[PDB]
DNA sequence: TTGTATTTATTGCAATTTTCGTGCCAATTTCTGG
DNA sequence: CCAGAAATTGGCACGAAAATTGCAATAAATACAA
């Protein structure tokens, strides 16, 4: 499958997701400093085989932690700044998010 | 005995000279640990390095420590031991270099 | 402070614990030139 | 007739069935032993990761040489997920000392599960959980009723009873949620936090595209399999020389005349075959993955006249690529249930809708079996109860009872 | 690990110089071998020689 | 002009095995009304 | 609140249908010597 750009990380907690829009991009005019998440993406690793751990660890914490993974962009560590500006360039045929 | 075994890799070589020659075939078949028989590197399907290639893990060692590439043996407990199926060593991927 | 791998390790544990001392061993840049040079067919050893 | 399959032919249809990479290795193979056939500084970065953290951390701590060669032991059995994958017998079985007992290596184990992460050579997800809930301080509001569920009773919550569970725990709504909560707030994978690794791509063998309103679908050109006759080895073929040495060279010039045909056949089938599946399942490449058609093998052998194991063997392993993804072009082959007043419903479709429908439901009451069947049963679908279960198995779904939530 | 394979983005596993070199006398060694096995005419074995 | 050796073209049948949807029914899960 | 029922779920089965896999040495077009 694609990867996805999305604020739904499940890994991550809810301050470091308060500067991502519901589209997973950060708003404009947000003032950031290295290590803060600028676009979330989450990279599949699905896989059929489900041991019990599996199941356990899914009817607990749920379907959409397991099978991915944590792939966002972050600001380099020495890097602040505001965001002055957001560019979206999207393939043809592809479905466009709410900020494009 | 883990501890000899742990103890026993960190060791360093006592010389004092440093000799040139010629290689002999036998010395050169004596470096060795296995022949290069196909040109293939990567699997590119299981991401796998290929068989008699030129990054082999029956020749040069496992890719992963103390994993044999099938995945027979996988543990510590198994350390030194030669798989019968895959024929890698269960040691370290250092090994390679 | 280079490519000799196990020093690097052992000096900084030495730091942390008040232990200015040294270990030093071989470098690794060596062995990959005794490597290299023994690709192109010469034998060349370490000895004693 | 039967054809008359010579044990050319039988290599001829086999080259249909190779995927790309072992069509390649096939190619190499009859190139290595036909003279006449021929085919038209970096180092990197180390990069550390979980095993690398935790034994940095093994050697600035108080170890005793046995203790370090256990935690050696523990380290070395750790999963990318920071979960110990082996028993602690075989750990003090791989120490290899007889005058150790499992108390030690229990000690060392509590000490290493203290590392960064907190949680990390975990046993299960109880105890990952425990050691994880150890490190709050007493202030919490509801640490006590968490322990007490995830010590006790943590399989009844898994299988979402919440109501046996108010039972045993005597709490109530109010606090038991905040309780549930407080538990999935934790960290599930202790391990993730450095993540190594890189997502595998695939080759695609066919593109379809959009070009001035309609669909066009060509090979890639990128990866297509292309030989060619070695001149220099076909010239010296009759002149004056031994008489084997002209027939070594008849015979080989014959092999590979004939090899080069059979790659070009392979290609234009699989271009045709592929042109007649995109042609075929034209909705899906607009409309997503809800309107795809329910086409079988003999439907694609009678539009390109062949027949049905050709199709068959082309479509087997050879990835598509369209502006929604990558595909494996027998993905488009699939089973049909009937619909109301007439015609046949993919079982794609209905996955898909039975997928909508399932992520859209009220949490407090999830749809059952039976609903599902009901709520398909409006737009036409004829889809029966047990038919609607192995979809929502196959989708890895749980059942009605396992999805609900207490708010 | 001293020709080690170079990975960048997109999965593309490109080779190195050494990897190529070795790639070009394995192809050449083998061909060879095949050629004396199935007894070639001398014109082409002193040309893959 | 004609019988003959060479080079193309051949990419399907027929078994055998796998998968399909949907019914039967025992074992769990929730609901209800007394 | 306690039975008893009503509902839910998944293993096994069935006959059709679909998909897979093993075959092993032919027929015609064409250049060619009598
Ligand atoms: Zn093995």
């Amino acid at each position: 499958g694609p990867e996805e750009i999305t604020a739904d990380i499940p890994n991550v907690g809810e301050a470091a997701l308060s500067k991502l829009d519901e589209s997973g991009i950060v708003y404009i005019g947000a003032e950031v400093t290295g290590g803060d998440i600028l676009v979330g993406k989450v990279t599949p690793k699905g896989e059929t085989q489900l041991t019990p751990e599996e199941k356990l660890l899914r009817a607990i914490f749920g379907e959409k932690a397991s099978d991915v993974k944590d792939s966002s962009l972050r600001v380099p560590n020495g890097v602040s700044g505001t965001v002055i500006d957001v560019q979206v360039f999207t393939r043809d045929g592809v479905e466009k998010d709410k900020r494009a | 005995d883990l501890l000899k075994f742990l103890k026993a890799q960190t060791k360093t070589e006592e010389f004092d000279a440093i000799k040139i020659a010629l290689a002999s075939p036998d010395m050169i078949r004596s470096w060795s640990f296995g022949e290069v028989k196909k040109p293939e590197t990567i699997n590119y399907r299981t991401f796998k390095p290929e068989r008699d290639g030129l990054f082999c893990a029956r020749i040069f060692g496992p890719v992963k420590d103390y994993e044999c590439l099938c995945g027979k043996y996988k543990r510590l407990k198994h350390r030194g031991v030669i798989c019968e199926k895959c024929g890698v060593e269960v040691t370290q991927t250092k090994v390679r270099r | 402070k280079s490519d000799d791998v196990n020093g690097r390790t052992k000096m900084y544990k030495n730091i942390v614990d008040g232990n200015h001392q040294m270990e030093p061993g071989m470098p690794e840049s060596f062995n990959v030139l005794l490597k290299e040079i023994r690709s192109l067919g010469i034998n060349i050893e370490l000895e004693d | 007739q039967q054809l008359a399959m010579t044990p050319q032919l039988q290599q001829a249809i086999r080259l249909l069935q190779l995927s790309t990479l072992e069509l390649q290795q096939e190619l190499q193979q009859a190139l290595e032993s036909n003279p006449l056939l021929e085919q038209i500084v970096y180092q990197g970065e180390t990069t550390q990761t979980l095993q690398d953290y935790l034994m940095w951390q093994v050697e600035l701590t108080p170890f005793s040489d046995t203790d370090r060669a256990i935690a050696t032991s523990i380290v070395d059995a750790v999963d990318e997920t920071g979960y110990l994958t082996v028993p602690l017998e075989d750990i003090l079985e791989s120490i290899g000392d007889e005058e150790i007992d499992i108390d030690e290596v229990e000690a060392v184990l509590k000490r290493i599960q203290r590392f960064d992460p907190v949680g990390v050579a975990a046993k299960d997800l109880r105890d990952c959980l425990l050691i994880q809930l150890s490190q709050f301080d007493k202030t919490t509001p509801w640490l006590e009723e968490a322990r007490l569920i995830i010590s006790d009773h943590l399989d009844l919550l898994a299988n979402h009873d919440f109501r046996t569970l108010m039972r045993v725990t005597r709490l109530k709504e109010d606090v038991l949620k905040e309780a549930v909560n407080l538990i999935q707030s934790l960290d599930p994978r202790p391990g993730q936090s450095i993540q190594t690794g890189e997502p595998e791509y695939v080759i695609p063998d066919v593109l379809v595209r959009k070009h001035n309103g309609h669909w066009t679908v060509e090979l890639n050109s990128d990866s297509i399999p292309r030989l060619q006759i070695n001149q220099h080895y076909a010239s010296m073929c009759n002149n004056a020389r031994n008489d084997g040495d002209s027939q070594f060279i008849r015979s080989n010039l014959q092999d590979a005349k004939w090899l080069i045909k059979s790659l070009e056949s392979r290609n234009d089938t699989l271009l045709r075959v592929s042109r007649c599946i995109v042609e075929q399942q034209q909705a899906f490449f607009e409309q997503g993955e809800e309107y795809m058609k329910p086409m079988v093998l003999a439907d694609i052998a009678q539009a390109v006249e062949m027949h049905e194991s050709t199709i068959s063997r082309v479509t087997t392993q050879k990835y598509l690529h369209s502006p929604r993804g990558i595909f494996e072009l027998k993905y488009f082959f699939s089973s049909h249930v009937n619909t109301e007043g007439g015609g046949e419903a993919s079982s794609t479709a209905i996955r898909a809708l039975v997928k909508k429908l399932i992520a859209a439901e009220n949490p407090a009451k999830p749809l059952s079996d039976s609903k599902l069947t009901s709520l398909l049963s409006e737009q036409g679908i004829m889809v029966a109860r047990r038919t609607v279960a192995k979809y929502r198995e196959s989708l890895s779904i749980p059942p009605s009872n396992q999805r609900k939530q207490l708010v | 690990d001293l020709r080690p394979l170079v990975p960048l983005d997109g999965g593309r596993f490109a080779t190195s110089d050494l990897n190529d070199l070795y790639r070009r006398v394995i192809n050449r060694n083998n061909r060879l071998k095949r050629l004396l096995d199935l007894a070639a005419p001398d014109i082409i074995v002193r040309n893959e020689k």
